[PDB]
RNA sequence: UGACGGAGCCAGCGAGUCUAACCUUGGCCGAGAGGUCUUGGUAAAAACUCCGUCGUAACGAGGAAUUCCUAGUAAGCGCAAGUCAUCAGCUUGCGUUGAUUACGUCCCUGCCCUUCACAC
RNA sequence: CAUUGGUGAGCAGCGAAGGAUUUGGUGGAUUACUAGCUAAUAGCAAUCUAUUUCAAAGAAUUCAAACUUGGGGGAAUGCCUUGUUGA
């Protein structure tokens, strides 16, 4: 703080880093400061956040992200090779 | 960082890798490129906003950049640096082009025409050079060294005519309609140009306040002493508390700190301008605060258009005749709030889709600028509502074929 | 010091006030950690005061010269004319001390060369 | 001499450039020995 | 060495380097005794004896 | 720019200074730290020395690529503007164009009247690394000279037995990946230099399975430079000649750009000493 | 001290130092009336600025410009720059400053490269 | 879009007591070495602007194929230097005059990449 | 030939009981004008002080009080804290 004052904030700044934070689900007019107003009314977490359509729960089921959910009985044969195999790029991928 | 009001959320934050300091910004109109600024780089970084991959750094400055700004239509962008040098990139396409022009002076400030056919400058000579991008040719000069008003301070050994401190305008910027500028700097005065004619219409004294160091172009000769100025001798130990007496001053620092830091006394200056996007008002921030002016009191008297036969009781004669659109006009003639106000609420709602279709086209803008004045705090919500449905019925390609005339109207 | 010589924390720490302390001018060199000691002095943070930067870059004969012509407005940093003598310079901003425009001084320096634009000034 | 003329700072003053002049090719120009008043110059004829 | 740490790690190394000096160092370079007032040093060693 | 420039290069030609002075004291550090582990005595000299003990306490906590190259290595990929002499031939225009294929990320420039100091004034603007000047005799390619941008190192290398691709009936296109290095028997210090050098006008991180390789072959200072596609066989590899063929000595190393002939020297070629013929530099 | 301004003006190795100074309307290029330029086809471009902002504004000041270097075109457009230039730095300083814009005005609505150089330097693509 | 002659006139690089021919005819002096003189042959800024004159065996601007090229760029013109590699059957610099056409497209040909809000 | 170098000798032109340059002192402004002193609900302004004294009220265990120190290492004798001895 000294130094950067004394330099007139002509300082070279910090390398950089990644840090994590926590957010809370809370209504957004609690983050606004006290007045007789308030700008936005939703909430402080997305859709997405309160909800992500992951893994099924079920062993026999198969389910993706666009919500769309199979379960292995009734999936055809060559849809369960189609399947197998697209799981196999994703994972690649990563 | 980029911000999400609805959820106020800091949703993404860009670095340089070179961890650079950033005193500039402009943000592409489709929201999809953001460009930075420094004043040790002389780079132009580049960050894409889905991804925050930084896309790619432009150079060609031999100066530190010192400003920003994207064609809200024509998305190129037009950066000034100390360079005494303007750059317009075509980042954008297939194909990127850069085209130089060059300027008399330092450039310091930046303002581009909401149509993004012109750009206009700030020079440390005290000189708003306007040029044309497509061009990139100038077509207009503003002399501005001899309207700014610039203080002496009381540690100032020199006179404020003699004084080059700040007598160039730090912040432009256009006003919606693309007919005038208003520019401020480190100095004492607000200056509202007209571009087209060159000239000044008015000038804004900031502050008044004799505890800014900026305020006065002659300081009290009784003040001075043969030991100096009576005001620059510090009387804090005279402070009865402890806390009061304590000086945490640095030596030599200028910016950047606490009050108490300085030492020095604060200095009268306007760090940004703009125009009301809705309102025919501006904003400068300054050092007492972010002031803002406005026209909205109209107490003028200001017609367009008279003849000896218009007059306000005209006007209501009109209205008991049931001539609706002769009244309203004859009010429009005047240009008085109040008849405006008589004549607006008298019409009729079955006679509303007639008079609206037979508004004249010179009067269009002033009928719209009014409503929406007066809509924001009226109660009447179905009446304005009504009429404004009649008016962009009626006259709404108009509208479109004159954009920046009804901009701030719409 | 005191800290573990091989603690991640010290060497971080170490370099960061090394980096900083050598942007501003204060320090010389980066190399060896133990100048935050030894070669960390008043004379070397005095060093970087604007009119010892300008007898160094040779604007001025004297210290005291440069401190005559600050105080007088002839001296700006950036686009900023500086009339603090006491103004620390680091070494980014050592780069972009000059003289005013309108300064007598500046026309002195291209009237002695004969290479004086009226045009400028 | 090269290195010093490509380091040269064009900003550096000093107080003797007043007295010393340069030629118009860019040359400093020294005086052989260092005019006449009238009251000289009658008393010398 | 990685653990210790304040006037414990500075006491240790100084000991360490007097230690390897001893041997090749003239004893009167090596070691000095810090400067004191005469009245001050002869009531230290005096209370230290004590 | 022109102050910043000068600026860095006055701080960095200081700091190389005091570093040939501080590699007696960084070698007197080693000392104490080899005692300290192995408990030997110390010499006399650093016995005696009580600021270097005092020293040692914060210095204890102490710990590669080439200085200029060391700050965006690995980092920004190098951008390469490739020219020639002034009215340069059909065949030079030609080999140009060769180079600018060789390297990913280099432009071909055309020399007509510009001048050296505005060309490397031009390209330090707009952020150049290195810049690659050709000369040619009689429409054969002579010398070869690379200069890193902003402040050196300039290479001059000498061409022998050329041999263009448009020499060749029906070669075809070449193959513009990222290619694999190949820098054998370097052992030198100015062997390590020069492999510095060459290496960085590449990209960084080329794919595991690019199929292209450039290769720069030492074989007694006549630097082999070739390039080949390779397909992977069952039972090994089978390369074949993209081109072109020449072979580069190096006869000059300046630590500065190529405009600037006062800048100082880092190792010359010394051609008439009289044992000159025996030792090989490189 | 009679009144006097100095400007440059410059076209790639050719410069032009113009003197312009209080007088009775007497323009010479190198010792020699500017009428006698060289190339003559060219002569009317180093007229430009005369003509545009007109004669009466030089009945009242003598120019005296000095050319070396570079070639005939090259010094007929660094005379031209240095007797714009010298003209509005005069008005600038010993007349008024609104005839001093209109000579900007005028001269920039013609040919901006009467007042700022035209330098094309390299540009790397 | 000529030749001849005259006139006018415009550059930037470059400065080691270092810069530089050959073969003959003969006089004189000198012990010689050689010195001096005499003699014939061989070799070894331009563009630009103005004015005056004439006058419109091989080859008369180069086929098929193929290559390169985007602004102080292509092309024209000359002047210097020869910098431990290379170069004089030439090489590298320097200035002067200075354009046409594109600056779009993935249609063809190759190379390459992919499969933290709001809105989609 | 050019001096936009110095020093002089003179015209044209301007031109009302002279003109030009430099400098010391004081006065008025440089913030927006409701009068002087005191023991001040009134006296004085030529002061009284020969009524100017009494009465009433008025004293936190806060009985606390360096928010005030350039860095490293100590501090014999001091000083602070804590216990302890004998009155
Ligand atoms: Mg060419
Ligand atoms: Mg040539
Ligand atoms: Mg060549």
């Amino acid at each position: 703080y000294k130094l950067d004052v004394l330099s007139s904030v002509h300082f070279v700044p910090k390398p950089a880093s990644t840090s994590l934070e926590i957010r809370v689900e809370t209504p957004t007019i609690s983050m606004e400061d006290a007045q007789p107003l308030y700008m936005s009314n939703a909430s402080s977490l997305a859709p997405q956040e309160i909800y992500n359509v992951g893994k099924a729960e079920k062993d026999g089921e198969i389910r993706l992200k666009n919500g769309v959910a199979m379960s292995k009985e009734e999936l055809t044969r060559e849809d369960k090779n189609r399947l197998r195999r697209a799981l196999k790029r994703k994972r690649s991928k990563a | 960082r980029a911000w999400d009001l609805i959820r106020y959320r800091n949703f993404r934050t860009f670095t340089g890798t070179e961890r650079i300091q950033f005193n500039c910004l402009a943000v592409d109109p489709s929201g999809e490129v953001v460009c930075a600024g420094s004043l040790d780089n002389f780079d132009i970084h580049v960050w894409s906003v889905q991804t925050g991959q930084l896309l790619d750094a432009l150079s060609g400055h031999e100066g530190p950049v010192s400003c920003l700004s994207f064609s809200q239509e024509n998305s190129v962008l037009a950066s000034a640096s100390w360079d005494k040098t303007i750059r317009i990139w075509s980042i954008f396409g297939r194909s990127q082009q850069v085209e130089p022009i060059e300027v008399y002076s330092d450039v310091l400030a930046l303002s581009m025409r909401p149509d993004g056919k012109e750009v206009a400058v700030s020079t440390l000579k005290g000189q708003i050079s306007i040029f044309n991008i497509e061009d990139a040719k100038q077509v207009g000069n503003i002399d501005c060294r001899k309207d700014i008003i610039s203080g002496r301070f009381n540690q100032d050994r020199f006179t404020a005519k003699n004084s080059e401190r700040s007598k160039f305008f730090t912040t432009i910027h256009y006003s919606f309609d693309g007919m005038a500028i208003v520019a401020g700097g480190n100095n004492n005065s607000i200056c509202l140009y007209d571009v087209p004619n060159e000239v000044l219409l008015k000038r804004f004294i900031v502050s008044r306040n004799m505890a800014l160091n900026g305020t006065l172009e002659f300081l009290n000769s009784k003040k001075m002493t043969e030991a100096g100025s009576l005001d620059l001798i510090d009387d804090a130990g005279e402070n009865s508390d402890l806390e009061d007496r304590i000086d945490n001053s640095l030596p030599g620092s200028q910016r950047g700190g606490d009050l108490s830091t300085r030492k020095m006394r604060p200095e009268v200056r306007v760090t940004s301008v703009q125009f009301s996007p809705t309102a025919n008002a501006f904003a400068a921030a300054s050092t007492e605060g972010l002031l803002i002016y406005s026209t909205n009191d109209t107490i003028l008297f200001d017609p367009f258009d008279l003849d000896v036969d218009v007059t306000p009781h005209s006007t209501v004669e009109a209205l008991r005749e049931k001539q609706f659109l002769n009244a309203l006009v004859m009010a429009f003639r005047l240009n008085e709030e109040y008849l405006i106000n008589k004549v607006y609420e008298a019409i009729p709602i079955k006679e509303i889709p007639l008079v609206a279709s037979n508004i004249p086209a010179i009067y269009l803008p002033r009928i719209l600028k009014f409503i929406g004045d007066f809509a924001i705090e009226s109660q009447h919500i179905e009446f304005n509502l009504i009429w404004i449905k009649a008016l962009l019925s009626a006259s709404g390609g108009y509208i479109n074929e004159h954009k920046y005339l009804f901009s701030t109207a719409m | 010091s005191l800290l573990p010589p091989t603690d991640p924390f010290r060497r971080k720490h170490e370099q960061l006030l090394l980096d900083k302390l050598y942007a501003m001018g204060v320090l010389t060199t980066k190399s060896k950690i133990s100048d935050l000691e030894n070669k960390v002095t008043v004379s070397a943070i005095c060093r970087r005061r604007l009119p010892v930067i300008m007898h160094r870059l040779k604007m001025a004969e004297t210290i005291q010269d440069a401190v005559k012509f600050i105080e007088q407005g002839h001296v700006r940093v950036g686009p900023n004319l500086i009339n603090d003598p006491a103004y620390l310079v680091t070494r980014n901003m050592e780069d972009y001390v000059t003289w005013v425009d309108n300064s007598k001084i500046k026309k002195t320096l291209l009237r002695y060369r004969n290479q004086i634009d009226d045009f400028d000034f | 001499l090269r290195e010093k003329a490509k380091e040269r700072n064009p900003d550096e003053y000093y107080h003797a450039m007043h007295s010393r002049k340069t030629d118009a090719k860019g040359l400093l120009i020294s005086s052989r020995h260092g005019s006449l008043s009238m009251d000289q110059v009658k008393l010398l004829k | 060495d990685d653990q210790v740490i304040g006037k414990a790690r500075s006491r240790t190394l100084e000991m360490r380097l007097n230690r390897l000096s001893r041997v090749n160092g003239h004893q009167d370079k090596i070691n000095k005794l810090e400067k004191v007032p005469m009245h001050i040093r002869r009531g230290m060693i005096d209370k230290h004896v004590k | 720019m022109l102050r910043r420039q000068a600026r860095e290069r006055r701080e960095y030609l200081y700091r190389k200074a005091q570093e040939l002075q501080d590699s007696q004291l960084q070698q007197k550090r080693q000392i104490i730290k080899q005692a300290l582990a192995q408990g030997k005595p110390l010499p006399k000299e650093l016995a005696e020395d009580e600021s270097l003990q005092k020293d040692f306490r914060y210095d204890q906590s102490l710990k590669q690529v080439d200085d200029e190259y060391a700050a965006t290595s690995g980092i920004m990929d190098p951008r390469i503007i490739v020219t020639t002499s002034r009215d340069p031939s059909t065949r030079l225009s030609q080999f140009a164009k060769e180079i600018k294929l060789l390297f990913p990320n280099a432009v071909r420039l055309n020399r007509g009247n510009y001048v050296m100091p505005n060309l490397v004034d031009a390209c330090k603007k707009s952020g150049t690394t290195d810049l690659v000047v050709l000369h040619e005799h009689r429409g054969v390619p002579t010398s070869l000279t690379i200069s890193h941008f902003p402040h050196g190192p300039t290479a001059q290398f000498s061409l022998h037995n050329v041999v263009m691709r448009h020499d060749i009936i029906n070669a075809g296109n070449q193959s513009e990946v990222n290619p694999h290095l190949i820098f054998d028997n370097f052992t030198t210090a100015l062997g390590k230099r020069v492999v510095c050098i060459l290496k960085h006008l590449f990209n960084a991180g080329p794919k595991k399975d690019s199929e292209r390789v450039i290769t720069f072959a030492n074989r007694g200072d006549f630097i082999s430079v070739r390039q080949h596609v390779y397909v992977r066989t069952r039972e090994g590899v089978e390369i074949a000649e993209v081109g072109p063929r020449f072979e580069m000595r190096l006869f000059e190393l300046r630590l500065g750009t190529l405009e600037n002939k006062d800048a100082d020297v880092e190792w010359q070629l010394r051609r008439f000493i009289r044992t000159a013929n025996k030792k090989d530099y490189l | 001290a009679v009144p006097s301004v100095q400007t440059f003006g410059k076209k790639k190795s050719a410069t032009a130092v113009a003197h312009v100074k209080a007088g009775k309307g007497l323009i010479k290029v190198n010792g020699s009336p500017i009428t006698l330029v060289e190339p003559e086809i060219l002569r009317f471009k180093v007229y430009e600025p005369l003509l545009l902002v007109g004669l009466d504004k030089f009945s009242n000041i003598d120019i005296r410009v000095r050319v070396t270097g570079g070639g005939h075109v090259s010094q007929v457009y660094a005379i031209r720059q240095a007797i714009a230039k010298g003209l509005v730095a005069y008005h600038q300083k010993y007349v008024d400053e609104q005839s001093k814009n209109e000579l900007k005005k005028a001269f920039t609505s013609y040919d901006r490269t009467l007042l700022i150089a035209d330098s094309r330097r390299p540009e790397p693509k």
